[PDB]
RNA sequence: GUUAUCCGGAAUGAUUGGGCGUAAAGCGUCUGUAGGUGGCUUUUUAAGUCCGCCGUCAAAUCCCAGGGCUCAACCCUGGACAG
């Protein structure tokens, strides 16, 4: 799905989801009431670091198995793979990239089929990147200004170190797969890891 | 008797606590049956310091506190030399309950049984394994750990011992 | 003189330094004398003498301590035999284990002599494990 | 500050009670 | 440097061991010969352990920290407080109390009450009430001066305590363990050398021999005052 | 979501990995057949054991690496440890 849903609800519980589904900081007139005291259990905490993965990034949770699955499968750390099977996500770059201002933005960017990569069209979000790919806009797009739109509202945040944003020419481009210290959320690893031994 | 005790509480930056099971235990008197709070709190910091610590009052608080009291005059170091991990594997038991220890990779969070990964949670190791063979008890367990993770060397203190000078480690 | 001529010398070390009595007697036949060539040379222990007591070449054996402690020795020698009579275990050079990444060594009857992980690792060969100490 | 003097102290005198238990006499 | 003769002990009660048939056999590696139904002990061992004994206690005081001896037997009594009114030390008189060094929080209020009885029998002013207060003021500060009179001028832990040999105080001995503060003291022919870290090995049937390693160690603390 | 079937958890059939004083459990004790295990030294064959090489264990599956379907599922090409 999308999930498509009320979001600050997600960033109250979750803390603040960066960038996903808002740069406005979260309760501008809220959260007069509910204290937590401090009583949460420890698998509250794993499932937090679950949704707080699963809603920044909108999978759907059996597809988060999958990349799990994936990640233990491959060699090395699965703790940082993870977040590297989930960095370089097609959505996820045209976020970072600043080509949307927020993620169900950059997927429904993709959906209606705006984006030529190594001047092929591709249609799916969860399309993974590779090193030395080629991302562009549609021929139509420099006369549907929209991408121009979120590249002009977007550079307070510059870019990771992966990125290559060409001005005019629209055209940003990954050099290797992104670091940890690279990816931009904040999360611990092994928290998350811990979780899905049980599976 | 000078007030709040601002001070003397000692802030707790220096070590973290938890309880992990706060169970009542009651004994019967002659007016009746009354119950007092059996705490177990372990203590340490995420440098490798922890230790575990049995408290009863009839206080929920003081008996956690004072279990703390008691866990904090009772720390071990933990060995853990590479990439916050386990030199190698290990099994002690203590009482009826046995512990295996088992070191991981660097992409496998703690997991454990909920004695074992509280205190190796809080023991600052971050890639370990252990498997819990014997009791459902939560004391005994921890306290087998902790037994576990004592009598654990690294290669220097090894090399050091049998005099060999050093090769066959890759770190 | 039981039914085995290992758990022998093994079992009078366990019981030697468990009881922390840092001097063993035992019998020197060929492979106990290869055990102790291969185990005095590895620093698990400090000497190995033979003497004769009827004309019966024995082996007194030192083992190792440090200093006044709650125990003079820290590190407990956790000996352990595998390759029991009745169960015989038999090992490629896949198999041949590294005991605790190395600290312990599994001493083992190749076609050479006894070697140790080391001395048998770099050969190629394999054989029956004797017994890993660690 | 007391407690790690303590415990200095009691790692002087293990050494102490280390060196000459081994050698010595 | 800190030496001794070996025929100053050979000559006195320090081979002069302990009964032949009650040895805890962790000497075993340990004492020489046994003859007429008393041991005798190594005196090599002995004298190098109290080589390693004034080395360890003078190098302890050269840091500079307040040592403590404890006395109980009644056969060593006021050894040790000659051994200790001279050597600046704080001393037991003549019986211990199972928590004077791991439960001093007691003791130290203990010692705010002796401390104000004892400046309420200097003062004079003990002869203003009648029998009845001056007799439970006479009481509880005749118990305290049975333990806390000997200790008054110590607050906190030693480095060092040295003990009556090993039978009495095995209470003040292990409340030491406990605490993890070092120990150096006498063995019989019969215990344990582990209890402590170090200790030194010689029988306490002489007095003689008493006051001779107490005196030596005496002067092992004052050369250590020296600076 | 419920149910059913199977494995896990279960070291709750245990070689890895359990027990038998009192918790379930040592035959009432003993002789001994079959069978099982067995002292030390030296020598011989190599059945076990180990090492090399060779043959085979179809293809498909699983594992690795590429490639194709807009990705994935799936399909395809090559390779191989085990054993």
């Amino acid at each position: 799905s999308r999930y498509r849903g009320p979001r600050f609800k997600k960033i109250r519980r979750l803390g603040a989801l960066p960038g996903l589904t808002n740069k406005r900081p979260r309760a501008g007139s809220d959260l007069r009431n509910q204290s937590r005291s401090g009583k949460r259990s420890q698998y509250r905490i794993r499932l937090e670091e679950k949704q707080k993965l699963r809603f920044h990034y909108g999978i759907t949770e059996r597809q988060l198995l999958k990349y799990v699955r994936i990640a233990r499968k491959a060699k090395g750390s699965t703790g940082q793979v993870l977040l590297q099977l989930l960095e370089m996500r097609l959505d996820n770059i045209l976020f970072r990239l600043g080509m949307a201002p927020t993620i169900p933005g950059a997927r429904q960017l993709v959906n209606h089929r705006h984006i030529l990569v190594n001047g092929r069209i591709v249609d799916i979000p969860s399309y993974r990147c590779k090193p030395q790919d080629t991302i562009m806009a549609r021929d139509e797009q420099k006369s549907i200004a929209l991408i121009q739109n979120s590249l002009d509202l977007s550079p307070r945040e510059e870019l990771p170190k992966h990125l290559t944003l060409n001005p005019f020419p629209y055209k940003g481009l990954v050099n290797q797969i992104i670091d940890s210290k690279w990816v931009g959320l904040k999360i611990n690893e092994l928290l998350v890891v811990e979780y899905y031994s049980r599976q | 008797g000078f007030g709040s005790k601002s001070k003397k509480e000692k802030i707790r930056d220096g070590f973290e606590e938890n309880v992990v099971q706060v169970r009542r235990v009651t004994k019967v008197v002659k007016g009746g049956k009354h119950m007092r709070f059996r705490a177990i709190v372990v203590v340490g910091d995420k440098k490798g310091q922890v230790g575990v610590g049995v408290g009863k009052a009839k206080e929920v608080v003081s008996a956690v506190q004072k279990a703390a009291v008691d866990a904090r005059r009772n720390i071990i170091t933990v060995p853990m030399t590479k990439y916050l991990t386990f030199p190698h594997r290990n099994e002690a038991d203590y009482g009826a309950a046995r512990v295996m220890l088992r070191p991981a990779a660097p992409g496998t969070g703690v997991i454990a049984g909920g004695a074992v990964r509280t205190v190796l949670e809080m023991a600052g190791v971050e890639n370990a394994l252990g498997k819990q063979l014997g009791s459902n008890n939560a004391l005994n367990n921890a306290r087998a750990t902790i037994v576990a993770v004592q009598t654990m060397r690294q290669f220097s203190d090894v090399a050091r011992d049998r005099g060999i000078p050093m090769e066959e480690l890759w770190k | 003189m039981g039914k085995d001529t290992i758990a022998d010398i093994i079992t009078c070390i366990r019981n030697a330094d468990m009881n922390r009595k840092g001097t063993v007697r035992i019998v020197s036949t060929n492979i106990t004398e290869n055990i102790v060539k291969i185990l005095l040379r590895e620093g698990f222990i400090e000497n190995a003498r033979k003497h004769q007591e009827r004309n019966k070449y024995f082996l007194v054996l030192t083992l190792r301590h440090r200093r006044n402690k709650k125990g003079p020795y820290l590190n407990t020698f956790h000996l352990k035999r595998v390759s029991r009579p009745g169960l015989r275990i038999y090992s490629n050079y896949q198999r041949i284990p590294r005991i605790l990444g190395g600290m312990g060594i599994a001493i083992l009857s190749t076609s050479r002599g006894i070697m140790t992980d080391r001395e048998a690792r770099l050969e190629g060969i394999g054989g029956e494990i004797l017994c890993y100490i660690w | 500050t007391r407690e790690r003097q303590k415990l200095k102290q009691l790692f002087e005198d293990a050494y102490e009670r280390c060196r000459n238990a081994p050698m010595e006499g | 440097y800190w030496n001794i003769n070996l025929e100053e002990m050979m000559e006195a009660g320090v081979h002069f061991g302990h009964g032949t048939r009650k040895w805890n056999p962790r000497m075993s590696p340990y004492i020489s010969a046994k003859c007429k139904g008393i041991h005798i002990i190594n005196l090599t061992r002995t004298a190098r352990f109290l080589s390693e004994a004034c080395d360890l206690v003078f190098d302890a005081s050269s840091r500079g920290k307040q040592f403590l001896i404890v006395g109980t037997k009644n056969k060593a009594a006021d050894s040790v407080a000659r051994a200790a009114i001279r050597a600046r030390c704080h001393y037991v008189n003549k019986k211990w109390l199972g928590g004077m060094l791991t439960n001093w929080s007691t003791t130290e209020t203990r010692l705010h009450k002796f401390r104000d009885l004892r400046m309420e029998q200097t003062a004079g002013r003990l002869a203003r009430l009648p029998k009845r207060d001056a007799a439970v003021v006479k009481r509880q500060l005749s118990h305290l001066q049975t333990y806390l009179g000997g200790i008054k001028y110590m607050t906190g832990l030693p480095d060092i305590v040295i003990i009556v040999d090993q039978q009495e105080e095995y209470t003040a001995l292990r409340e030491c363990i406990t605490l993890g503060i070092p120990t150096i003291c006498l063995i019989d022919t019969n215990c344990n050398p582990d209890l402590a870290d170090i200790s030194i090995p010689a029988n306490d049937d002489a007095i003689a021999s008493i006051r001779l390693i107490l005196t030596k160690l005496v002067f092992a603390i004052c050369e250590g005052r020296s600076s």
